[PDB]
């Protein structure tokens, strides 16, 4: 804007109060812009200091000025956990479910970043808990537990799938998040939910060897024979893998020894295939009854 | 290259399994090696952002062993963050499907310019070294020493690094004797994750008579 | 309220997540109230319990309940320093000028304590900056030198006097919180009110032993000379406690040696009283010009 | 009575001054002392609570000295506040205005119990004591150790000792020397200040020969 404009944005990236201030009262143009079309308010937003969010907003700063990235101080206050800020903008009307370029939401930024408190203040202020681009996606995968907790409680879709099919107990199962998968299950996610490549959420788990969450899997109703595109069961992926402790979790449940994959390959097989001693004893075993 | 020796290090850990890791904290490889049947689809998901793919490239190795790997873009190598890897088959059956996080799978280049010193004081040495060359984060880099005598005396003592530090002190060693010296580096909890370097070049002392 | 009720202001208070779950999904009454007519939204705000204060209030729990104190939530999350639940109470339509049986607002409590954010916070939904009890004096008295700088940006009185004819500034002045008495006197405090016992902030500063703050108000033009209802100057006060750097700035500054108080005492006088050597000596200099 | 040692100490301090203290952190007394001229009000103000009064007592002392002190009630006492104070004639002229905080102006009773007791090797010391009775935060209570011998030697050794430590090693003395231990008892910072306590009951011990 004018040259007090883009010294008053050099003063807001700095967090210098005083500066701010003193070029404010020289008559700054409040909603200046820079390279990225972040105005002074984007900045503030940015570093956190709340005084300079306080001058700004109370000086007619645009709560909803989108940079070219499509990005409000909204969803930056978000992605950088100002909580204050985030709320100082929410009461002067900030958009909740405003989106940027990507689709994202600052339900989206805040669940995948793991604040905690914004995901509870945006919530409070009708955040779409299951608006595009799903947050139960990123907590899922990043393990923030409690985030997962609250986006339940307040009613996101457990059985959200994304563009692969993918289901956030398939991340859960996948990361081996035990609680999270637990958290889940109650809520009723489906066990056996498959996404385009017949994978099932027990089949993440036997892979990646998470012993406990294939326990919990199977406790709720998870079909230990059930077989992806490969025509593999969990225990085709725990024997290429060489897990000993589930395949015994496997046999305990019901596990289909002599199940063929579409190589004709059985989990015996594959511990020849591999030199795999233990494999083979316990396999051997299970195989002649 | 100096690409070779890691990824025959890793593939000694997990073979079959599907091993990412970076060498400096601005890249990322990730490789797999299987046997007789790009034929093989890599796609990515980064935070918050769309699925792209990363061109694999075909080489071989070993006993009939095939190795695909992946180099992704330093555009996408911003660390701290969940990154989700799909390995799907041309027929489109899964192959693999990982999140990890760039910053958990740190494996730098050996520690380099050993320098072993006797101190004032019978039975103590002290060792210096550089952090792995280019490397960023210095201050989380946590190394641990090696001290082999020979004839048989092979490993005698195992020393952790305190992070950051590159100088070692060593003591409880037997007067007149050949000791032999070499540091790996690591990445530093709860930041970074990851496997130990390679070792270092080794120097070696005579320590005085006692 | 109900046997679940009360059970209910047990789990609020321990902050148990689940268990307040469990007895508002059993039909427990949200505004049951204990013994000081508190209720669960006092017990969790007062805790900061975030989860339990977003169940609370979507159950319809009264954001503005008094218990039998005058205290709304507000006023305890506002004393106990929780910014997010001062956020959630607000944005629930909390009495930001609601005033407890002391005639304490919140801002009152939260510029007393030291919460900065909250009081920022509170001042963008309107909290009265010069309401009764004035926040400047607390603030003030307290040594918070931000939220001083905070509570003048937003208007404070200044010259704010309290039933003793006593100004923030004279408060500043006595505790020797030099910035604080820098803020206080660009914004236009008056360095030469008096309260009803005819004492300056320069008598204050001078009997505390306060050199450098004597300093900055004698530069922003304070009496020197000014004399309290004993007909004390600065200079009987600082004589009496044994000062000897701040009878030599007095001097600086044009102090009349030879002034008698209402005993018809001179600075020397005390001196010689108190056998102060130092004072004695640079005194009877000053006397015989 | 133990208040009279207390009240002495203080006075040598700052002379017409208004000195106020507290114990055991559940009261405080105010108090000054003047010459010839309660004929004077005592009036205090506690964090967001109305102006209320006090009860001077007047009792005599020293050369002419006039003690005037308050005791403000258990129910005033809550810590880590701005207490606001003020001292009027019965003529409406100021004589005190202060800010305090309860609890920075901590003077506890001297620690005891004092327990010395010799190393296994000579010039090595152990002393063991006890918090002053029946005192609150005894974690957040610093120590100082005096360390004296006879025949003109005064104090040797002056040694601080860590919050809620009531546990002390001497080292660096002299052999075959009767030493004679004090300790006096402080409240921590930032938390809390305040002055040095009063010295404990002394106990002396006999190093061995060296």
């Amino acid at each position: 804007g004018s040259d007090l404009g883009k010294k008053l944005l050099e003063a807001a990236r700095a967090g210098q109060k005083d500066e701010v201030k003193i070029l404010m009262e020289n008559g700054a143009d409040v909603n200046a812009v820079d390279a990225a079309g972040g105005t002074p308010l984007h900045e503030a937003a940015r570093a956190g200091h709340a005084k300079i969010v306080l001058l700004l907003l109370e000086q007619g700063a645009d709560v909803n000025a989108v940079d070219a990235a499509g990005g409000t101080p909204l969803h930056e206050a978000a992605r950088a956990g100002h909580a204050v800020i985030v709320a100082l903008l929410l009461m002067h009307g900030a958009d909740v479910n405003a989106v940027d370029a990507a689709g994202g939401t600052p339900l989206h930024e805040a669940a995948r970043a793991g604040h905690e408190e914004i995901v509870i203040l945006l919530l409070a202020m009708g955040a779409d808990v299951n608006a595009v681009g799903t947050p139960l996606h990123k907590a899922a995968r990043a393990g923030h537990l409690e985030i997962v907790k609250v986006l339940l409680d307040h009613g996101a879709d457990v059985n959200a799938t994304d563009i692969w099919d993918a289901t956030p107990l398939h991340l859960a199962a996948l990361i081996g998040h035990l609680e999270i998968v637990e958290v889940l299950l109650k809520n009723g996610a489906d066990v056996n939910a498959s996404d385009i490549t017949g994978t099932t959420p027990l089949h993440l788990a036997a892979t990646m060897g998470h012993l406990e969450i294939v326990e919990v899997l199977l406790k709720y109703g998870a079909d230990v024979n059930a077989y992806d595109l490969n025509g593999a069961t969990p225990l085709h992926l725990a024997a290429r893998m060489g897990h000993v402790e589930i395949v015994e979790v496997l046999l305990k449940y019901g596990a289909d020894v002599n199940a063929q994959d579409k190589f004709g390959k059985t989990a015996f097989d594959i511990s020849i295939d591999n030199g795999n001693e233990d494999l083979a004893e316990i396999l051997q075993a299970a195989a002649l009854e | 290259p100096k690409f070779e020796s890691k990824a025959a290090l890793l593939a000694a850990r997990g073979p079959e399994e599907l091993l990412c890791f970076t060498e400096r904290l601005e890249d990322l490889v990730c490789f797999w090696e299987e046997a007789a049947s790009g034929q093989y689809s890599f796609s990515y998901q980064l935070e918050d952002e769309p699925w792209k793919l990363c061109r694999l490239h075909q080489a071989p190795t070993a006993r009939g062993a095939v190795r695909f790997w992946c180099s992704l873009p330093t555009a996408d190598t911003s660390s701290f963050v969940p990154l989700e890897l799909r390995v799907t088959a041309a027929s489109g059956a899964p192959r693999y499907h990982r999140v990890i996080h760039i910053n958990e799978v740190v494996l730098l280049d050996a520690p380099v310019g050993l320098v072993a010193r006797l101190a004032d004081e019978s039975g103590h040495v002290v060792l210096r070294w550089l952090p792995p060359p280019e490397t960023p984060m210095t201050s989380h880099i946590r190394y641990e020493v090696d001290v082999s005598a020979g004839q048989g005396a092979g490993s005698v003592q195992r020393v952790e690094i305190l992070e950051g530090r590159t100088e070692c002190v060593l003591s409880n060693l037997r007067g007149r004797t050949r000791y032999t010296f070499a540091v790996r580096a690591r990445m530093a909890e709860p930041s970074f994750g990851g496997f130990w370097s390679a070792w270092s070049e080794p120097v070696s002392l005579l320590t005085p008579s006692d």
